[PDB]
């Protein structure tokens, strides 16, 4: 029931691992982990949407780009993101975006 | 100063724009129509054509075409002929 | 004896009346429609006049 | 209970397929993607109140011939 | 005349005989983008020919942005090989130039109030519209945007030669209204 | 009537209520009248002497602008009220 | 075992008893209705996850 | 910074699933443990029918594949292009560049193709 957008991330992979570990020892079942996994969906776009408050910018090239069902996938190289505070330089990036 | 001369009215351009921003309706895939239409029958009984639309988002010949292939058109004595969300 | 006056008031009181029932017709078209109405337009001078 | 009327729908196009085979609820569910729990019970319930009514012809044992007429 | 329009931009159809998913295309392609709610088309681009063509879930296919006719037809045939090796068995039938786009320059100015004047039949002057003058040549059925700067845009064209024709044409008719 | 009864024929008119959700409130609050003028073919306006009026069949009259204000509630806890000057 | 089924029992009730409230009297009804609400949009925003994994 | 945002991020979490956990009849110490496990995990062809004559048209298609290289995962609000250049006002999002995680509310990108 959520856009499940930071699953494939180090927090959504870590959750899921947590969760895999659980059913293996059968003290959760998976309809209980997919449940889990839902509500950290709602949770984290609430918290990202809220509690964050910082603008960066970035700046580099695109080497390929992809779009369905208001999907997009783009894929950049040589990428600066550069903020007010700091600057972060990398070789390539894969930016997926979701509305 | 009535009736001043100007390219487009304010109403038009900002019903243009909500039209633009707002996109045509997609022609999803029969099985999440079906789903979602099976869905709003258990709501609702009985619903017209015209609202069943909003609900489903979906072009009106393609939710025509995939009613007229499970649910029927029952004529009432009340207000209208309606269709029926029930198969048979 | 009604003279001008009365007579002009009678007839202009009839015709406001038309006027804003054209008014309400026009804008009431537009409502449902659910965009906005120009006043400009909903109003017919032809009527008074 | 809507996901029964599916399953009614899922059997149709079962009928459709022309390799119509004495069959069960629990794998219809699972082909379905749906579970087999507690909640397969009360919509079982609600299914044997299909079997009242299962003009779409839903007999326990050997069955799902709804056509009231079927021959090729 | 000395002048010689120069192809700017060519519109070519091509059908690939094939039914086509358009989900399937947009998802496995390099640089396609599907928007069912925009456009019933997928739209994708090659930056080598610099072109970008739309594809149809009926097999046919619209190319453009190609600044020639071999660069048309070879961007077409790697728009078909690229959906061809998704899997589709896509082909290469009846590829047309459906039309060409060409510009080039009079470098002088053009008084369009007099030429309008003098071919009112073929010409359409709306500054309140479109600043440039509309001319439809009839022996060509071209389009022809003259703008005061001496600019002319030729546009309907299926073939190089009545570009060149209706350039050839309107440069005399022109070289009379010299400003 | 000019004076007393054309503007409290306007102003009794009842305010025309709207609504089909966001309500539209139209009221008429004041007239105005200017004197006598006639537009020629271009839309030049000019005032119109009575026997240019007799001469030209033309009839004397004066136009007749009206102070028309529009709410709308949009249900949104804001109304937008725009006044139309002389319309 | 004998504990669970009496508390799915008391958990009939909290509906059951509730029910009783209804027919007499609306907030449940108003509630179930929201809920089917969140389906439909569930499903819409569900497809983007799918897709999403498999492109990154 | 980022790591208080993470325990908040496990507070609201936690508080969000304890009505599930109510609901599926699970005892509580299901979150206990699962917490715990979390942190420590954590911490001239007239016949052009054929399209053969032409090869290696297309580019190495094993970057999608891998996807090991850093990757931001977003929400866009508004995405434009003007012949050549991709503009992207991306919102609030996360991004995992060097392992490092990044976060964000406004994102303005440009880029060549």
């Amino acid at each position: 029931m959520a856009y499940q957008l930071y699953r494939n991330t180090t927090l959504g992979n870590s959750l899921q691992e947590s969760l895999d570990e659980l059913i293996q020892s059968q003290q959760i079942t998976p309809q209980l982990a997919l449940q889990v996994l839902l509500q950290f969906d709602k949770a984290i776009n609430a918290a990202l949407a809220q509690r964050v408050r910082n603008r960066v910018n970035f700046r580099g090239s695109l080497n390929t780009y992809r779009f369905c069902d208001n999907v997009w996938t783009f894929v950049l190289n040589d990428v600066e993101f550069r903020e007010v505070t700091e600057l972060i330089k990398v070789d390539k990036v894969k930016i997926v975006a979701c509305d | 100063t009535n009736y001043k001369p100007v390219a487009n009215h304010q109403y038009n351009i900002e019903y243009e724009r909500k039209k633009k921003e707002d996109g045509k309706r997609a022609r999803a895939d029969k099985q999440h129509v079906l789903d979602m239409l099976f869905s709003a029958f258990e709501k609702h009984q009985y619903y017209n054509l015209k609202d069943l639309v909003d609900i489903t988002k979906q072009p009106v010949v393609y939710l025509k075409e995939i009613l007229k292939e499970i649910g029927v058109q029952n004529v009432k004595g009340i207000h209208k002929n309606t269709w029926e969300l029930k198969p048979e | 004896l009604d003279l001008a006056g009365p007579l002009l008031a009678f007839l202009f009181r009839g015709m406001f009346k038309n006027l804003l029932k054209e008014v309400r017709i026009y804008a009431q078209k537009f409502i449902d429609r659910g965009k906005d109405f120009n006043l400009e337009l909903a109003i017919k001078t032809r009527i008074i006049s | 209970f809507g996901v029964l009327a599916k399953i009614v729908n899922y059997m149709k196009t079962r009928h459709q397929r022309g390799d119509t085979h004495p069959l069960t609820l629990d794998e219809i569910l699972d082909e379905t993607q749906h579970l087999d729990i507690g909640l397969k019970q009360k919509q079982w319930l609600m299914t044997e109140a299909l079997v009242n009514n299962p003009k779409i012809e839903v007999i326990d044992g050997k069955y799902a011939f709804k056509p009231k007429y079927n021959v090729r | 005349s000395g002048i010689v329009p120069q192809l700017q931009n060519i519109v070519s159809t091509v059908n690939l005989g094939c039914k086509l998913d358009l989900k399937t295309i947009a998802l496995r392609a390099r640089n396609a983008e599907y928007n069912p709610k925009r456009f019933a088309a997928v739209i994708m681009r090659i930056r080598e020919p610099r072109t970008t063509a739309l594809i149809f879930s009926s097999g046919k296919m619209v190319c453009t942005g190609a600044k020639s006719e071999e660069q048309s037809r070879l961007a077409a045939r790697k728009y078909a090989r690229v959906v061809q090796k998704l899997g589709f068995p896509a082909k290469f039938l009846d590829f047309k130039i459906q039309n060409m786009v060409g510009s080039c320059d009079v470098k002088f100015p053009i008084r369009l109030e007099g030429l309008v004047l003098t071919h009112q039949q073929f010409s359409s002057y709306e500054p309140e519209l479109f600043p440039g003058l509309i001319y439809r040549m009839i022996k060509p059925r071209i389009v022809l945007l003259i703008f005061v700067s001496g600019k002319v845009v030729l546009t309907g064209a299926k073939v190089r030669a009545e570009i060149y024709e209706a350039f050839e044409n309107i440069y005399p008719i022109l070289k009379g209204f010299r400003k | 009537f000019i004076q007393m009864s054309v503007q409290r024929i306007v102003e009794d008119a009842p305010p025309i209520d709207l609504q089909a959700p966001p309500r539209y409130l139209l009221k008429f609050e004041q007239i105005y009248l200017s004197k006598p003028t006639h537009w020629e073919r271009d839309g030049a306006p000019s005032p119109m002497m009575p026997n240019e009026a007799r001469l030209r069949n033309l009839t004397y009259s004066a136009p007749l602008y009206v102070d028309i204000t529009k709410t709308v509630i949009k249900e949104g806890e804001e109304q937008l009220q725009t006044q139309h000057q002389k319309t | 075992a004998q504990l669970k089924f009496f508390e799915q029992l008391d958990q009939i009730e909290k509906q059951r008893k509730d029910e009783q409230e209804r027919e007499i009297l609306q907030l449940r009804l108003k509630q179930k209705a929201k809920e089917m609400q969140q389906q439909e949009l569930a499903q819409m925003r569900q497809r983007d996850a799918n897709l999403t994994a498999l492109a990154a | 910074t980022v790591p208080k945002l993470y325990r908040s991020v496990i507070e609201d979490v936690i508080n969000d699933v304890r009505d599930i956990f109510l609901d599926d009849g699970v005892d509580e110490q299901v979150l206990m443990e699962l917490k715990t496990l979390w942190e420590n995990k954590l911490m001239g062809q007239v016949e052009e029918e054929p399209l053969n004559s032409e090869d290696d048209v297309s580019d190495e298609e094993g970057q999608e594949l891998f996807d090991t290289e850093n990757v931001v995962v977003c929400q866009y609000d508004k995405i434009h292009r003007s012949k050549n250049k991709w503009k992207f006002h991306l919102k609030d999002g996360i991004m995992n560049l060097n392992g490092r995680d990044y976060i964000f509310s406004k994102a303005i990108g440009d880029a060549e193709w």
